[PDB]
RNA sequence: UGGAGAGUUUGAUCCUGGCUCAGGGUGAACGCUGGCGGCGUGCCUAAGACAUGCAAGUCGUGCGGGCCGCGGGGUUUUACUCCGUGGUCAGCGGCGGACGGGUGAGUAACGCGUGGGUGACCUACCCGGAAGAGGGGGACAACCCGGGGAAACUCGGGCUAAUCCCCCAUGUGGACCCGCCCCUUGGGGUGUGUCCAAAGGGCUUUGCCCGCUUCCGGAUGGGCCCGCGUCCCAUCAGCUAGUUGGUGGGGUAAUGGCCCACCAAGGCGACGACGGGUAGCCGGUCUGAGAGGAUGGCCGGCCACAGGGGCACUGAGACACGGGCCCCACUCCUACGGGAGGCAGCAGUUAGGAAUCUUCCGCAAUGGGCGCAAGCCUGACGGAGCGACGCCGCUUGGAGGAAGAAGCCCUUCGGGGUGUAAACUCCUGAACCCGGGACGAAACCCCCGAGGAGGGGACUGACGGUACCGGGGUAAUAGCGCCGGCCAACUCCGUGCCAGCAGCCGCGGUAAUACGGAGGGCGCGAGCGUUACCCGGAUUCACUGGGCGUAAAGGGCGUGUAGGCGGCCUGGGGCGUCCCAUGUGAAA
C-alpha cells in the first residue's frame, strides 16, 4: 500500500525535509515514486511550507494514507481543508 | 629484502614488511623493511629520514 | 599556519617589500632598505636563472604570500573559479581579493594581515548585521562590514582609523569613520584595484 | 506493441514448424560501418503452409515450444532458394575446418 | 529459545490437517468421476459433479 | 571554451624505440608528527569459528478462561460460594513472520542495464460499485483427573464456547461444459443444465462503530516472453539423446517437452556453439582534452545465498534467516537412558593480515506490526565515542624593535649569515569558569461542528546546560620532506669503490653540493613522507590517433570459399540514414 511521509536529507544536524509520497515497503531513503514538496520544522527560513495540493487530493482519492506530522502538514496546506 | 642503510638490529623474524623497489643491483632488490615494527627501527644515528629511519624525536632535552 | 614569526624577513625573500607587518613594513624598512635580498648566508652572490615553470611558480607563491594563506582553500577556489563560465584567471582575481581579511585590511580597519585575521576571529567584525568570526568570508555586492560595539570603543582601532583619513578607498568600499563601518559594492579587478603582478603567468604554470 | 521482423524462412524439415533465418542491421559503436548478422527466429506455421526460400514476416509471441518463440504472419515471396543457397554454403564451410 | 515460530507451525498444521483431508478426499472423488464417466452413466456421476 | 612534459642508447647527430619520474584518485597501512570543530567515512584477508545483549511481535470492539490479588458483592457469618475486578499467563482466532536486514559463496546467466509484450495472469492492507447477512450443530485446545521423564516434556479419559469448523437456504453476481454475435492466439456481452456464500461482535444503544460474504474495476507489488548491449583462454572447434518437432495430456496464478506416452530427425556453431577460467549487473566512479582505460564500498536500485544439498507443507503471496522434515557434516548440554543449539540481521571474542571502531543513550523526531484510542514491540532510525581516514572552518598570536646581540654555520677572516629573529615594549582574548540556552514539537488524542472543515486545551527532548548570547578572562603545540639531473634551494669537516645513497643516468677507486652530520636554504603545515594499486601522459595496441625498403613486422607463391567495397542513367520499395514531434533518460 502507498503512503506519504517526510524525508529529511540534511547534514548531521540540518533538519531539512523533502515532503514525499511513495509506498510503505521502500525505505525513508531510496527511490521515491513521487514526492511533491518539502518541510523544515526547525524554521531556518519560512520556505518550509511546500505541498502540492492537486496531486495531493487526487492521490488521497485513489487510496493513500498520511502519517503523524503528515496528518499535521495536510491539515496545514489545505488538503484536509474544505471551506464549507 | 634489504633495509634502509647501515646498522642492522634483527636476529630473526622481525615481521619485516615487504615494501617494493628495485635498485642498481641484486637482480630484483625489491621489498625493503619498515624499520621500527618488532625490530630494526632505523638505526641509532641519523638526522633526517626518521620518517622511516626510526628514531621518534632526537629531542636535545637538556 | 600563516607562517607567523620572522614574517617580513621573508620580504627580502621575494626581494620585494610589502604592506605586511604594517608599520615596520612600509615606512623605512619591510626589514628592507636595511637589507633587501633573499635571506640566509646565500643572498647576494651572483644569481643564475629560474626556468619558466619555476618563475611562474614563484609568482603563484607570491600571490599566496601577500594574501597570507595555505594554498589549500586557495587552489580549490581557483578551480572553483574555472567552474564559473567567464574568463577564468581575471574573474578569479576579483573573486580572489574578495576575502574579507585583507578586504577589511585595504578597507582600512587593519594595519597588518595578522591583525585583521586576529580581530575578525575574535568576533570583532559584523558584516550586514551578523557578528561572525570567519575571515575566509566572501561578500556579495551590497553588504555592510560594520564593526562591533566594543570594537569601536577600543583604541588601536581608532589608531588605524585616524592613520588613514586621507586615503581614497578602493573605489567601492566606502569608509564610515562616523561610527566605524564599511559599505561594500560591485566587483573591481587587476585594472581597478591593481597590484604589481602578472596574473596569467600564475594561471599558466598553475594547471600545466 | 509486439515487435516483428522481415525474415527468410528456412528448414521445412520439421513438422508444423519452420525456422526462420534473419539478418539485422547496425553500424558500429566507435568504428562505423554497418553490419548484418545471423539471428534465426522461430517461425510458427500451423500446417507447414510455408517452406524453404519463401521469405515471410515473423511474429514475436508466447513460448510455443522448447525455445521456440515467435510465430509467422503474412508471406512475402517465392521463387527463392538463393539466400538459402548462400546460407547452407556457409554451413558446409563451417564444417570444413578441423582440429583432427 | 522460543519465538512465535510455535504459533505459526501449530496453526499451519491445523489448516493443513483440514487442507490435505479434503484435498485427498477430492482426489479420490475425482477417481470416482473418471470411472463413472468412462462407463457411460451420468445421474450419479452428475451427483459426483454436484 | 575543452589539452604544455623530460630522462635514458652515441664521439657526435636526427629518427625508430621501450623502461622510468613529473599528476589525479583510494576503505588505505606504516614510519615522523599531532590540538579544538564540523559533515562524512571507517575488515578488501577465513562465506573460519563465533560466548553474552536487541532483531518478532500484537490484539480482551473475535471467544473459553487458569492464576497473583483486590471491593470482599452473596454469605446476619463459618469455611468460603461468586457479581465487579486491577494485574498476569498462555490457549483458540486474527495481523505481520514473504518488510525492515546482511553480504558476495553461486553465477557469463533474459541475471543486469535497458525500450516494449501478457488475446498467457495473481496481488490482503485504500477507492467507486451491487445484493445482503438465516437455519442446524461438531471437534479439539485451554481447563478438569491421573503416569513417566535429568531434561526434551510426552501420555489416557472427561468439559466448554467462540470472526474456530463444516452441512441446507439466499444470488445482484462469479465460474463451467454446449450455443451465438462483434473482437481475432481463451478479449467482451448473452441464453439453456450446475455450485457457492457470509459471521458476525462491541456500545453512546434502535441508531451507531470495526470486521465480513459475493463481484468487478482502479493503486501498487511482481510474475513470465522479447529488441539491443553485456569479461579473459580457440593450445575452449565442433556439439546435443528431452536432444529438434508434433499430437495428446499432466503441470503452474499463466504459454512452454517444465513431467509423461507415441511418432518423426533435426537442433545450434567461426558472427565463436561445447567448455576452462573470471566476475554478481546498473545509476555511477578517478582520469582524460576529447573519444576512451579502469572499476562498481558508503548512498540508490536490481540478482542471489542463511553451515551444506534435497524438500514439501503453509499463506494472498515464500521453499521462507530468526519456521520444521530428511540427510550429511559441527559445537555444547545430561541424573548418561538421551536432547538442544546456528548473528554472510546491529555491537563484541579469537585467529587471519601491514591493516580497519562502542558488547552505552533515547523512542523524543521520523519511521516500520497490531489496536476503536492511549499504548506495548521497536539495533529501521535519530546521536555521543574513536582513529587525522578524508575534505571544509581553524588557533598556537598581534605591535614596535640593531648595520645585525650572543648560540651557532661559512669564509681569502673583511664579515656574510642566521635574524627584527629574538630579547624588551603596547596589544587583543584560545583554552579555561560564571548568568542564560535552544531549534528540532505540533501533531496523534481531548473539547467543539458530526468523529467531515476550522479553531481551541495538551503528553511529548535522548541528543546535551550542547551550536550559540552575555561576563571575567590568560600569549598559549610545530612539526616533515628535498638541497646531483628530471626541480626551486649549496656553503663546511667527516667517507675513501670501504661505510652508505638508489624512481631512471649514477655518487665514494681520500680535493664526494648526490653517502653522515652541521648551518643556512628551499616545499608544506595538523599535516609530511614512503610503499601497493587504475589511468592522462603513452599518438606506446594508435576510433579523432599508428606502422611492415634497412628500427618489432607483407603470407613460400599460386588460388578461390564465407565476408566486405561495388562503373553510368530511369523509376519503384524507403530497411540503414537525416531532421521535426513526442515517452523515457528516476533521485542523488
Amino acid at each position: 500500500m502507498v503512503k506519504i511521509r517526510l524525508a529529511r536529507f540534511g547534514s548531521k544536524h540540518n533538519p531539512h525535509y523533502r515532503i514525499v509520497v511513495t509506498d510503505a515497503r521502500r525505505k525513508r531513503d531510496g527511490k521515491y515514486i513521487e514526492k511533491i514538496g518539502y518541510y523544515d520544522p526547525r524554521k531556518t527560513t519560512p520556505d518550509w511550507l511546500k505541498v502540492d495540493v492537486e496531486r495531493a487530493r487526487y492521490w488521497l482519492s485513489v487510496g493513500a494514507q498520511p502519517t503523524d506530522t503528515a496528518r499535521r502538514l495536510l491539515r496545514q496546506a489545505g488538503v484536509f481543508r474544505q471551506e464549507a | 629484502a634489504y633495509i634502509p642503510g647501515e646498522g642492522h638490529n634483527l636476529q630473526e623474524h622481525s615481521v619485516v614488511l615487504i615494501r617494493g623497489g628495485r635498485v642498481k643491483d641484486l637482480p630484483g632488490v625489491r621489498y625493503h623493511i619498515v624499520r621500527g615494527v618488532y625490530d630494526a627501527a632505523g638505526v641509532k644515528d641519523r638526522k633526517k629520514s626518521r620518517s622511516k629511519y626510526g628514531t621518534k624525536k632526537p629531542k636535545e632535552a637538556a | 599556519g600563516r607562517y607567523i614569526g620572522p614574517v617580513c624577513r621573508l620580504c627580502r625573500r621575494e626581494g620585494v617589500k610589502l604592506y605586511l607587518k604594517g608599520e615596520r613594513c612600509y615606512s623605512p624598512k619591510c626589514a628592507m632598505e636595511r637589507r633587501p635580498y633573499p635571506p640566509g648566508q646565500h643572498g647576494q652572490k651572483r644569481a643564475r636563472r629560474p626556468s619558466d615553470y619555476a618563475v611562474r611558480l614563484r609568482e603563484k607563491q607570491k600571490l599566496r604570500r601577500i594574501y597570507g594563506i595555505s594554498e589549500r582553500q586557495f587552489r580549490n577556489l581557483f578551480e572553483e573559479a574555472s567552474k564559473k563560465k567567464g574568463v577564468t584567471g581575471s574573474v578569479f582575481l576579483g573573486l580572489l581579493e574578495s576575502r574579507l581579511d585583507n578586504v577589511v585590511y585595504r578597507l582600512g580597519f587593519a594595519v597588518s594581515r595578522r591583525q585583521a585575521r586576529q580581530l575578525v576571529r575574535h568576533g570583532h567584525i559584523t558584516v550586514n548585521g551578523r557578528r561572525v568570526d570567519l575571515p575566509s568570508y566572501r561578500v556579495r555586492p551590497g553588504d555592510e562590514i560594520a564593526v562591533a560595539e566594543k570594537s569601536r570603543n577600543l583604541e588601536l582601532i581608532r589608531q588605524n582609523l585616524e592613520a588613514m583619513k586621507g586615503r581614497k578607498v578602493g573605489p567601492w568600499l566606502s569608509l564610515d569613520v562616523e561610527g566605524m563601518k564599511g559599505k561594500f559594492l560591485r566587483l573591481p579587478d587587476r585594472e581597478d584595484l591593481a597590484l604589481p603582478v602578472n596574473e596569467q603567468l600564475v594561471i599558466e604554470f598553475y594547471s600545466r | 506493441p509486439k515487435k516483428v521482423l522481415t525474415g527468410v524462412v528456412v528448414s521445412d524439415k520439421m513438422q508444423k514448424t519452420v525456422t526462420v533465418l534473419v539478418e539485422r542491421q547496425f553500424p558500429h559503436p566507435l568504428y562505423g560501418k554497418v553490419i548484418k548478422r545471423s539471428k534465426k527466429y522461430l517461425a510458427h506455421d500451423p500446417e507447414e503452409k510455408y517452406k524453404l526460400g519463401d521469405v515471410v514476416e515473423i511474429i514475436e509471441s508466447r513460448p510455443i515450444s522448447k525455445r521456440k518463440r515467435f510465430r509467422v504472419l503474412r508471406l512475402v515471396e517465392s521463387g527463392r532458394m538463393d539466400l538459402v543457397e548462400k546460407y547452407l554454403i556457409r554451413r558446409q564451410n563451417y564444417e570444413s575446418l578441423s582440429k583432427r | 529459545r522460543n519465538l512465535s515460530a510455535l504459533k505459526r507451525h501449530r496453526q499451519s498444521l491445523k489448516r493443513r490437517l483440514r487442507n490435505k483431508a479434503k484435498k485427498s478426499a477430492i482426489k479420490t472423488l475425482s477417481k470416482k468421476a473418471i470411472q463413472l464417466a468412462q462407463e457411460g452413466k451420468a445421474e450419479e456421476a452428475l451427483k459426483i459433479m454436484r
